[PDB]
RNA sequence: AAUUGAAGAGUUUGAUCAUGGCUCAGAUUGAACGCUGGCGGCAGGCCUAACACAUGCAAGUCGAACGGUAACAGGAAGAAGCUUGCUUCUUUGCUGACGAGUGGCGGACGGGUGAGUAAUGUCUGGGAAACUGCCUGAUGGAGGGGGAUAACUACUGGAAAC
RNA sequence: UAGCUAGUAGGUGGGGUAACGGCUCACCUAGGCGACGAUCCCUAGCUGGUCUGAGAGGAUGACCAGCCACACUGGAACUGAGACACGGUCCAGACUCCUACGGGAGGCAGCAGUGGGGAAUAUUGCACAAUGGGCGCAAGCCUGAUGCAGCCAUGCCGCGUGUAUGAAGAAGGCCUUCGGGUUGUAAAGUACUUUCAGCGGGGAGGAAGGGAGUAAAGUUAAUACCUUUGCUCAUUGACGUUACCCGCAGAAGAAGCACCGGCUAACUCCGUGCCAGCAGCCGCGGUAAUACGGAGGGUGCAAGCGUUAAUCGGAAUUACUG
RNA sequence: GCCCGGAUAGCUCAGUUGGUAGAGCAGGGGAUUGAAAAUCCCCGUGUCCUUGGUUCGAUUCCGAGUCCGGGCACCA
């Protein structure tokens, strides 16, 4: 009825948050435990569930709220869906460039799965707030001066550390961590590329850089598709700067991804989605499609490329099939050791075939004597 | 390419002393050389005509370290060359560059002179062989290179070579471990049991 | 034809075909002219007609449309039916 | 100095010699299958369907043949926010060059296959009635007129092909 | 397959061709081919060669080279020096594709590749660095020719898989006249070496040309420009972690297939029972099988070995030699 | 994808919503020959496709997977 009112994408998406929520235990433990774990999700039928973005960006949305929710209500399952958020949903939002909202997972998901340091290095954070707000404030005033004066205009700004992410550089750098130096970032968003190669040339007038710590992800865009130049300086008080700049549109990117302690699944010329066992061939995938197509399928084509007929189909990429007008199986395709057929079905058909071009006794003899 | 296994059991299913081993130690004490090889040793066979002629062959392969299709090939060129056909055989075989060592002293056996060619130890004419097989014409120098004159192996093989009968054809020195092929061996220089005709007889049929 | 070579000649031997097919006519019927005169058997007009048109003949042989041993046959035969006739 | 080359055997019979077939021992391959299986070098690799063909490439080049500039890099005349010095936006084949075109030469070579052909074939040998771009050696000309035509432009017929 | 053939054989003249010619037409003569095989049928590219063979022959024609023919099938011309043109044109045909259904497009027997057929034959590789070709005055661009690379023991050839020593003739394996004798100096142990493989380094040759500057000579009114000849200057590598050399560690990672009655090299020991199986031929197997299956032992070859197919040989068994 | 049918001595087949399985040939074993054929005797000589269920008891009935034989649907 949603697939009904609201189209085949709508009904794939709701589908979708709801397998990886699987309320299978939402409810079931209600502490919302297969929310949390996937316990294989709805088994791997994760992977036959939709693909379809929307569905992680919907499923993340809704945890999202939720862990605001979790920072309120129910006491110990605060502790439960805060260690799936920190182990599933926030490194996946990572992965998908989606920094925004793994920052604000992992800020929840941390201060009710460890209260203690997340109200300590909160408190930190205070202690210092005025000496690093001040030297943020000097950093970018001279930056917006200098810059603004050679005729380059860009956004130029301090953010802070989320306490997550300072807790973790805090404990990859234990007794060498500094409280200012590694709690400030500038950022600079530029119009152009163009700007990005321009504002780190001033910058670099400016304040000297420290060998090895300058960094050109726009050259070399990490996997999540995160672009920018990252340098470090040596600031007016700070020996070290750290300095983050990019684009307008790899801002939008670095913070908003892709919004901007048996079987393999083959994607077919439109979309629809055929299923095959593990070892199956194109000649399998056209019997399944249809036995008259697998009867006159004359060549294989896998995403553009032909492909042999005894290479086997990997999941997920895109077939198309070259056909004839006649019907014309190989008795080639029925022996299984050329590799041709792996499905017993297919290889049946393919027989079935054969049995209709050619066109039990003492049974019939009985039956007539009766 | 070789033959990897026992070397005296050649020896006594030809009946006679291939020299497949060093002879620092005599091969009559080593195996039972009179016995054939294998359960039915005692049982003494009646050879035919072709079958002698076989063992004949093998005996002669055995004794470079020839195998069939190489030894095949060498008949043939020497067939296709002048004169007796068997002589130019017997030549060829021992033409070969680790045969020649051997027969100088630098291999105690033919095998150890094969290996030692492989191992880049023999230079002819201060240019390194790694073949065996390597035809050593009239005036060509075959010497050990520095590198490989250390090596106390070499000093047995001399002092074996020494122990033994002296090749005609060959020049050597002992302390500089070279020498000199100076003419093609004739066939009173080599051993009178090899019926190189036999050979020849079997490549015909 | 799949290359832009091809194509070119093409249409190149199509606008040839046609200029040549023209002058090449042109020439059949100046010696048809010749020729039908010779039929009639008046000399004259024969010879008139063999004048107008071995020039042309000529010309047609340099351009390199018909060959020179072939202008030449024409004339010869051309030339020994005038001299039969008269 | 340049073919210095020629082996038999088993099997008909109670046994023999002979005729006589079948048959093995050799060499060989564009080979395949089987069991294996280290490497190198040099070679070879659809013999059958001259059966069907998706994809890319396999013949283009010449701007020093010619009008032209469809992208580009330079100057040249003008001007914009004017860092007192040129970045920049407009125009013009003026130039390095070049899309598309006309023209030239090349696409008749190179590569493929062996279907057809027992002779408008091949091999060898003889010929006479021939043409032969570029390359070539020689001897003489290259004067002076035309009208076209793509290219490019407007209005249009076609889904495209055109 | 004994008769065949009317443009058929020849002639005169016309036409045509680049050229001679029934090449084609008009008219005439009635021939021409043929049992030294015409005709018709089947098969076939042909040659240099290849294999085999003592030769003579026989078989054969992948690769390389020459010549011919063909380019989806059947035509046809056009252009051009040259084609009746693989990646040109025109038409028809069958066959795939596109189409707004009116009409279009297409042609791997180019190189890769895919399917199919098959017993069976490779990667949609890089490069023009060379050699050759195209164009140009050149630079240059194109070149699936070519050069190289990949895959497959398909072949040939080479090389390796250790070398020397080593009796307790160890153990285990198999036989066994029960003593051993065989595996077998084989292994282990000891010494010695490091082919190729592995790592790290170095490191030619295939590269001759071309480009700028110059100086001289050859041209001409002219020391310009152009061409020719010298010279220095930086250059030009797809293969390429190239060939090739060195150092390191350590036997380390590198033996298998057939055969073993006679032919035919190599023999002993079971189950069974004319069964299962073997087999090239003769023939083995009907309760003691050197022939079947295994074990050991051997023999042959060896990175191959066998089987099968195919040819010559042997087969003087088409004999020309003979 | 779905269904239906079939899967029993060596091998032909017989027996079914439930009572420990036969007919032919083949084979055995004896007499008998060297062994046979003939002749004469005597003899089942079986994983009912495997694994589970139902039952007082399963070749059979229900699953569950296999295998084969269909008959149906499917056009990326
Ligand atoms: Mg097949
Ligand atoms: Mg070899
Ligand atoms: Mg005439
Ligand atoms: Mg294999
Ligand atoms: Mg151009
Ligand atoms: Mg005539
Ligand atoms: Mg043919
Ligand atoms: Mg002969
Ligand atoms: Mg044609
Ligand atoms: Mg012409
Ligand atoms: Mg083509
Ligand atoms: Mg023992
Ligand atoms: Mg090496
Ligand atoms: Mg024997
Ligand atoms: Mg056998
Ligand atoms: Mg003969």
């Amino acid at each position: 009825v949603l697939r009904e009112s609201v189209g085949k994408s709508v009904v794939n998406l709701i589908h979708g948050v709801r397998d990886m929520a699987a309320i299978r235990q939402l409810k079931a433990t209600h502490t919302d435990s297969v929310s949390s774990e996937q316990v294989d999700n709805v088994r791997r039928m994760l992977l036959a569930m939709v693909d379809d973005f929307r569905c992680v960006v919907i499923k993340l949305a809704e945890r999202i709220a939720h862990l605001r929710e979790v920072k309120d209500a129910p006491e110990d399952e605060r502790v439960l869906a805060a260690k799936e958020c920190t182990n599933i949903y926030a490194p996946l939002a990572n992965r998908l460039g989606i920094g925004q909202l793994k920052w604000e997972l992992e800020d929840y998901c941390f201060r009710y799965l460890h209260p203690t340091e997340y109200k300590r290095i909160a408190k930190l954070l205070h202690e210092r707030r005025l000496d690093r707000e001040h030297y943020i404030e000097e950093f970018v005033g001279h930056l917006r001066a200098e810059m603004k004066a050679e005729g380059v205009k860009a956004e130029v700004y301090g953010r802070p550390k989320h306490i997550y992410s300072i807790w973790r550089k805090m404990q990859k750098k234990n007794l060498a961590f500094d409280e200012l130096f590694d709690v400030r970032a500038v950022r600079i968003v530029a119009e152009r590329l163009q700007d990005c190669y321009a504002a780190l040339g001033i910058v670099h007038t400016h304040y000297r850089h420290l060998p090895d710590e300058f960094d050109d992800y726009v050259a070399n865009p990490k996997p999540n598709g995160y672009q920018s130049i990252h340098t470090v300086v040596l600031g007016p008080g700070g020996k070290t700067v750290e300095i983050q700049i990019r684009t307008k549109q790899m801002h939008e990117d670095a913070e908003l991804g892709v919004a901007a302690e048996d079987r393999v699944y083959v994607f077919t010329p439109k979309g629809d989605v055929v299923d095959l066992p593990a070892g199956s061939t194109p000649l399998d995938f056209a019997y399944h499609i249809h036995s008259d197509v697998g009867h006159r399928c004359i060549g294989a084509k896998i995403g553009g490329r032909i492909v042999p007929f005894t290479y086997q189909l990997q999941m997920g990429d895109q077939i198309e099939i070259i056909t004839q007008k006649q019907p014309n199986p190989s008795r080639d395709w029925l022996n299984p050791n050329l590799g041709y057929v792996t499905t017993s079905r297919g290889r049946s058909k393919i027989h079935a075939w054969f049995r209709k071009q050619d066109r039990a006794a003492i049974g019939g003899g009985d039956i007539r004597l009766n | 390419a070789r033959y990897l296994g026992p070397k005296l059991k050649l020896s006594r299913r030809e009946g006679t002393d291939l020299f497949l081993k060093s002879g620092v130690r005599a091969i009559d004490t080593k195996c039972k050389i009179e016995q054939a090889p294998g359960q039915h040793g005692a049982r003494k066979p009646r050879l035919s005509d072709y079958g002698v002629q076989l063992r004949e062959k093998q005996k002669v392969r055995r004794i470079y370290g020839v195998l069939e299709r190489q030894f095949r090939n060498y008949y043939k060129e020497a067939a296709r060359l002048k004169g007796n056909t068997g002589e130019n055989l017997l030549a060829l075989l021992e033409g070969r560059l680790d045969n020649v060592v051997y027969r100088m002293g630098f291999g105690a056996t033919r095998a150890e002179a094969r290996q030692l060619v492989s191992h880049k130890a023999i230079m002819v004419n201060g240019r390194v062989v790694n073949i065996a097989s390597y035809q050593v014409s009239p005036n060509d120098v075959v010497s050990i290179r520095e590198k490989a004159k250390k090596q106390s192996r070499v000093k047995a093989a001399l002092e074996l070579a020494e122990q033994r009968e002296k090749p005609t054809w060959l020049e050597v020195d002992a302390g500089k471990m070279e020498g000199t092929f100076k003419r093609k061996p004739e066939r009173s220089d080599l051993s009178a049991d090899i019926n190189e005709h036999l050979i020849v007889e079997l490549y015909s049929k | 034809a799949n290359i832009k070579s091809a194509k070119k000649r093409a249409i190149q031997s199509e606008k040839a075909r046609k200029h040549n097919a023209s002058r090449r006519s042109m020439m059949r019927t100046f010696i048809k002219k010749v020729y039908a005169a010779i039929e009639a058997g008046d000399k004259a007009a024969a010879q008139k007609a063999f004048n107008e048109m071995q020039p042309i003949v000529d010309r047609q042989a340099a351009k390199g449309l018909i060959h020179k041993n072939k202008a030449a046959r024409h004339k010869a035969n051309l030339t020994a039916q005038i001299n039969k006739l008269a």
